[PDB]
């Protein structure tokens, strides 16, 4: 897996694949 | 959040799926 | 089991500049 | 849910921004 | 909708998705 | 242009919308 | 109507790489 | 036109910049 | 031959995020 | 390869990690 | 073509349609 | 390399085949 800032539209497509089935939630900046 | 650490930082697998379901 | 896989591929990221902030979640089952 | 609706035929931002938040 | 600065190809594909059926015209850079 | 207004600044959904056709 | 609309995210995308600043149009019909 | 030509076979490149400017 | 075209910018884009650096091959036949 | 065992049915990231190198 | 930097994800894509039947090899960062 | 090449520098289409098999 890739060292590199993730960011924006880049996190949610690699979230989706890191979870899978599970799937996950994105609730942007916090 | 997620972003805070993965985008203004960088983040492990690991430290990504703990935003998994 | 591909087409609703890299379909949602194609979702995820159009929900992404739609809420925007507001965040979404993603699963189903 | 999303993938029956937005996968099968497409949906428009508008009914995308119903699966929000 | 995004409050983000949109650039390149996260451009063109947002336009795609904000016009639909109408469609649309990219210049790049004018 | 669609670019000098929505890269180098921001742009409402409105303001994109004026790219279409 | 789906695998022709996610077939044109992959082509608008890729016409971006290919023409760059000349620019492009993307409506039929 | 191009949905018709580039989405049931491929195009290359070459193809692509056919539907350019 | 499209939907193995468009699949395979799906798998290109996964490789990259999977491998990083260590690189990949992407290449058949 | 990958294409066969990928496009049919989804590869996890794990699976994917296989083609790597 | 592009005059433009590409990066990360965004490179390896664009060597997928650059490359064609062909195909390629990443090395990321050398 | 293709990135120190083509990501800190830009790249032609020519300067980015070399990279093809
Ligand atoms: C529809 C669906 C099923 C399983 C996982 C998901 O993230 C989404
Ligand atoms: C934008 C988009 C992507 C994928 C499926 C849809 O119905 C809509
Ligand atoms: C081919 C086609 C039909 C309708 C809208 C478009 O942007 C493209
Ligand atoms: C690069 C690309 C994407 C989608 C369809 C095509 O024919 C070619
Ligand atoms: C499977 C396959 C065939 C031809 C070219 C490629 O890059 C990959
Ligand atoms: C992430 C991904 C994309 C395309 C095909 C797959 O099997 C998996
Ligand atoms: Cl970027
Ligand atoms: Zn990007
Ligand atoms: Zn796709």
């Amino acid at each position: 897996f890739v060292n590199q800032h993730l960011c924006g539209s880049h996190l949610v497509e690699a979230l989706y694949l890191v979870c899978g089935e599970r799937g996950f939630f994105y609730t942007d900046k916090t | 959040g997620i972003v805070e650490q993965c985008c203004t930082s960088i983040c492990s697998l690991y430290q990504l799926e703990n935003y998994c379901n």
